[PDB]
């Protein structure tokens, strides 16, 4: 019977009882209610309003079965702290979502709830994607084995550099800065993600100037080279033209910003590197704004796993010793979910759900910014040789230039790859393996004494 | 400041914001287009007195443009009341009908009058 | 001379005596710094790297001119209460901004900044967009004169409504549930935010049935109707085949979620709409992840300046007395920044900067979320005529279904609007209008009491 | 439960789900017009009182928008009683038309105001 | 030329040879009269004013107006485009109702030149 | 070829399409007799201010425009003179058309010579 | 109130007080009235025939806002010398104006004052292009550095030659000629402004047996070379 009126959302929302199944997304949001809201009661709002409730009673819900459409609170877990904190367990229907969007997940799951007056703060810290959700999307263009079998490059982490400044080089300085670079041994420079198309420099005038410093470092050198040229832009034509005129180059790798971007455009633009083997480099920029704080946004994690279901081939990841914010662990956790098939819960790393991505490509974490020589034994030891490690400044700065900054990037790299396959221990031998290479290497040897002693601890 | 009414002023184009035309003002008419020596021809509608767009709306098509001829255009015609003698006939058989008089130019090849000679009482 | 290694940011970065020029993008910005940062220093560090500045010395910076491209800290404001917080302008020089692309701005501004370990927390509060910038935009795809003369509706807010449940009907209950709601009143029905293309309904189907709905009330009103058909999709390709039927079916509206679908593809709908004589509706689903927090995030101005200048013909603006958090200041603030042509610095506000859009069209702010019958004459108050009233569970929520439903809201608005037009207080006599109201139509009076005593305070 | 009618409930917008504006409730509403510095004026209709699409059905493309002016928009005016007299003016021209009053600022140029003063008995 | 203090062209004789290369007007005197139904007078056109600042809708309500009093037909002003005041798509629109309006009531052919 | 009216050669258009000449520009009621016979029927006359400048508003100031040509016509086929009868046809228009006589009061007289 | 009938452009159009907004776009018109003719009038009919206003009064200038749209001389500055000749300097507001358009700035501009009979002469000096309106525009595909860049062209100015007679050249000797000026150190040679396709020489005839000449002559020499076609 239809009765018009507001009832409390617990009643149809709340089902501590409930079965989850393997066909729905699951989600951990970390919610903080106003004084006098029970947890019960803010976690069923959660589940409503993020899926088929709203704040009265509708006639209209007789007319469907809101026992196989509605989200559930099937579980609430209290928090250290008070607060008043808990974590609300959320399970959404497979049927909710539209397939191949991330837009639309996002529309539901994170649309509306983060702003209702009965919470103070709201965080989503994960989302089970299942298995049958994660089959509906391309994901990588390529992913972590095609993309070295590609480059032909295997048994190190990969090696790329920012030009800098951010901004302000002309087109012709852009390509000499970016062959003087390659040509020293790094395998890729790219544009600075704010790098689109801009008076003091046009994008195409950009994509042809490095195209011919690609070329030309690449037949100096014998190894293949790339620059991330950004197709990042104001429309979805716009991005087109640029990665069109990218695949008219013959050129390896293309860059977008998924974040500022948009999701609809981030899908966009991996179908078409999938259809015309680009590399896709996916930059993170604006993430902070959302993923920072602890009690309020949504944890990166969430929105790594967003990036691997839309298509990126690498996606920047953290430092964990440079000069942006990233614990150990809870990057260590992230890059698993990133890269591997299957990733069990695990709470130390910030895992809530078991993650199964039915062979689904491996996505390439990207660790970038503040680093440096000194900090290579370090980021070899937390990712391994699946990953590209940056260094914009790190390269740009050396007080020989570009070829010699990247020569000692190369050197530091190699001697902490020859060094753990020797059965040496980078966490505890790390500076000695570095002092050890600077006997052999006077490029290296000059960016250590430029360099010691710079570190970001806070 | 008088308002123009926008019901019960339905135009036929050339000559008809004037007041109606005698017999002797239609009769001039028929004269100038003789005098420029222009060929007369009738043309009469009983159904759509006004243009339409039933079978097409791209640019340049209406229907309702083309009337119904009565007779042939009068060529060698040199007298404007046998034109008026045939204005009779097409309202004598046609009481109801729309019916112009229009002038044809040969070497132009475009008709260089047309104006309203009779009409339905209620349209 | 180029000398290699690390230098503070305020060397380059801060100038106090910097004069600002029209054609700079400015940028007022809540910073809490970590203990022993100067606020010079933490400032320096914001305008730097969301600028052209990178963490050491490069020597390409001498092969341009950073005094023509750096961005600058040219004030540092303290601020009351938060320790040791306050309010850092930058300046960025009109050369760093890609024309007519909001992903572009969004990318450098706010990038990477966010996530400095030199900083606890930052928020952006206001940009000062210049004129000259605003000129490379097309901005709202019509704009409020425009969407009126279309619609040939004047002299007070339009009336909305969301179909509900959310998510689960199909597209024949959905097209019913429009007819219904619009015969009774309504200007306006609308899909919800994630309602796209699902397994439940499919989107051709809806679109197909719901321009039935339309085009059936539309004859039976005598008044123009309209239901806005979601393009939200995962791909642009997706967007645009929607937005195309849509354009098939002759319908006036349509809807896109700007933060979920993102820039890129909204800017492309945007033109899109232009082109094709379509309204754009849109929906800020995420909003609150980004701008909920006072001390993390962007403040919801600048979102709705984004929008202004991407595109939309209507905005989602809060309702202050509904269900999601929304202060009446700060709200009437970013009301003017949407729709007026000039509005003046005022703090009291949250308007940090002057704001002039050089008649870039205006947005229609709307009002949706947990507003009934009773809300009324505050929204009327709050918004006047240039404002859409949104009414889900208001009018789906009815004893006696959508069309006394849409009957209840259109009477008490128009109640409203005659009374204030008499010279009546609506802040003062709103009670009032409406009881009187209810003695001449019992569709209001039965609305009146399912939802007396309905309130959202928190 | 009230069932809404599907038919004999055809509306004019702004004000039309009111009960029948007085004289006094008119007046009032122009009052508002002039007080918020607006120019009136009126509007009126004989043959399509409501919105068809008969010429064209493109988004935004809607027939029956535009009603014919009475007179001109009535710049210079300060008192309502003279906006009353050109209503009764109108009615008294005709009789079966449908009359808007509405208001324009020329500044966002846009109108500001409109509602329904006059109907046929029926439609 | 420095060797000239001014010089004008006064008329050019057109080859006939060279006229045929070209398709000239896209339709001509007659064809348009003959498209338009209208003979035996000038037509009568009037220019939309202001020249500019009107919005699309009053721009399709002073062409109703125009047109329903006996012109055959009204025109943008020749520096009306497309401007923040009016954008073209919206003007054409509008004046497209204008014309169908104030043709089906004088049962006269109208046009509006876009 | 006429030197007299500065054609300088003879011109053979081959049957290429002729154009509608359109006089505009400060025109108004008055002008008319003037303009029907310096330009014919194959003309457009364009009154821009001469329409949306008459005293009653724009379908007033077509049918002023209208009846003013139209009077023009009929007065050249029934064998008056527009270059020496011109004000007397308006005149005699006027006493039937009251929206000539409120154009013909606001423009009498206005001329441009110079 | 609408008040029909003909009134002085001075009164609507000539505003002495006015203050240039950095969003105008400024003219600066040489005028020269006809004998009788005030400056101060001459330049509000400049003003007012190039942006909203008419010979008479129309009502329809109350539907909107004239003081926000319309064109102002706002400074006559006499020219010494005595044919009555003037710098009248005219205001144009930016919402007259179509994006990224010179057709439509030009047409608004310099349409139809030029032949007011009012004057004898009129010549447009110079036009203040406001830089939020040029902001609406491309520009050059390049410009200079760019193309310096492109061609590896540095210190010293670039070097052309018209290939000449003007016309009458075939295309296989309009490629000899090409490649024997760029093979001697000129950076570029171009067609005439005249050399179109023509029976004489077809275009794209002309463009093949040019671009066999730019890629011989930058063979043997090792400079960049061009051939604008
Ligand atoms: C927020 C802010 C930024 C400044 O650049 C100067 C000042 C501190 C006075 C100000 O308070 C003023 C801003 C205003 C009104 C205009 C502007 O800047 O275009
Ligand atoms: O421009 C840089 C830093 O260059 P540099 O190498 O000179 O520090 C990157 O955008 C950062 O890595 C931030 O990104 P994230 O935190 O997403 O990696
Ligand atoms: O689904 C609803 C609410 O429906 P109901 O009318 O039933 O409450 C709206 O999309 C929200 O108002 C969005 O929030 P905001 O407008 O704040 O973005
Ligand atoms: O806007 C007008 C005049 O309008 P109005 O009818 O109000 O004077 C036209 O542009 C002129 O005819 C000038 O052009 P030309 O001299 O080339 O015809």
């Amino acid at each position: 019977g239809f009765k018009a009126g507001v009832k409390d959302y617990k009643l149809t929302y709340y089902t501590p009882d409930y079965q989850t199944k393997d066909t729905d997304i699951l989600a951990a949001f970390r919610v903080t209610p106003q004084p006098g809201v029970p947890p019960e009661e803010a976690g069923a709002a959660v589940a409503a309003e993020s899926s088929t409730g709203t704040w009265t009673t509708v006639w209209t819900d007789g007319l469907t079965s809101l026992d196989r459409y509605k989200g559930r609170c099937y579980e609430i877990e209290p928090v250290p702290g008070e607060d008043n904190q808990f974590i609300a367990y959320v399970a959404y229907p497979l049927d909710l979502f539209e397939e191949g969007s991330v837009t639309n997940m996002f529309t539901s799951i994170v649309g509306n709830v983060f702003g209702f007056k009965a919470l103070r703060a709201l965080r989503l810290e994960d989302l089970r994607i299942p298995y049958a959700y994660v089959k509906t999307f391309q994901g990588p263009p390529h992913g972590i084995q095609v993309e070295r079998d590609k480059l032909n490059k295997y048994g190190r982490p990969l090696l790329g550099c920012t030009i800098k400044p951010k901004l302000g080089l002309s087109a012709k300085n852009y390509g000499r800065a970016v062959y003087e670079c390659l040509r020293g041994g790094l395998d890729f420079t790219k544009d600075d993600e704010n790098v689109n198309s801009q008076p003091f420099m046009r994008w195409r005038d950009r994509f042809l100037f490095c195209a011919e410093a690609i070329y030309k470092s690449q037949a100096e050198t014998g190894e293949i080279k790339g620059h991330y040229l950004n197709a990042t832009a104001g429309t979805c034509e716009e991005m087109l033209k640029r990665a069109v005129f990218a695949r008219e180059l013959g050129v390896p790798i293309v860059m977008h910003d998924y974040l500022t971007g948009g999701f609809t455009a981030n899908t966009t633009l991996s179908h078409y590197c999938r259809d015309n083997g680009l590399l896709l480099h996916i930059h993170r920029a604006m993430h902070a704004v959302i993923d920072r704080q602890k009690n309020h946004g949504m944890h990166f994690r969430v929105l790594a796993k967003a990036l691997r279901l839309s298509g990126g081939d690498h996606i920047h990841a953290g430092t964990v010793v440079g000069k942006l914010e990233g614990e150990r662990e809870i990057t260590l956790g992230f890059v698993d979910l990133l890269r591997d098939d299957y990733i069990k819960k695990d709470r130390s790393r910030g895992i809530y759900f078991t993650q199964d991505w039915v062979s689904l490509p491996g996505v390439i974490p990207v660790a970038s910014g503040g680093i440096h020589v000194w900090h290579m034994p370090a980021l070899t030891e937390i990712f391994g040789d699946d990953s590209v490690l940056q260094f914009g400044g790190g390269t740009l700065g050396h007080p020989w230039g570009n070829a010699p900054g990247a020569v000692a990037n190369r050197v530091a790299l190699e001697a902490c790859v020859q060094a753990r396959n020797e059965g040496r221990d980078l966490a505890r031998e790390g500076n000695a393996i570095i002092r050890e290479a600077c006997k052999w290497s006077p490029e290296l040897a000059a960016a250590c004494e430029v360099w010691k002693e710079i570190k970001f601890e806070f | 400041m008088q308002v123009w009414p926008p019901i019960g002023k339905k135009k036929f184009e050339t000559l008809s914001y004037l007041p109606p035309l005698t017999r002797d003002q239609l009769l001039k008419e028929v004269e100038y287009l003789l005098r420029k020596g222009w060929v007369p021809c009738l043309e009469f509608e009983l159904k759509k007195g006004f243009v339409y767009r039933e079978h097409n709306k791209s640019p340049g098509y209406y229907d309702g443009r083309y009337w119904t001829m009565w007779k042939l255009p009068m060529f060698g015609t040199t007298d404007a009341s046998q034109v008026l003698k045939e204005l009779d006939e097409v309202k004598k058989a046609y009481p109801r009908a729309f019916v112009r008089i229009i002038g044809f130019d040969n070497v132009r090849q475009v008709q260089c009058i047309s104006f309203i000679a009779h009409t339905p009482a209620g349209y």
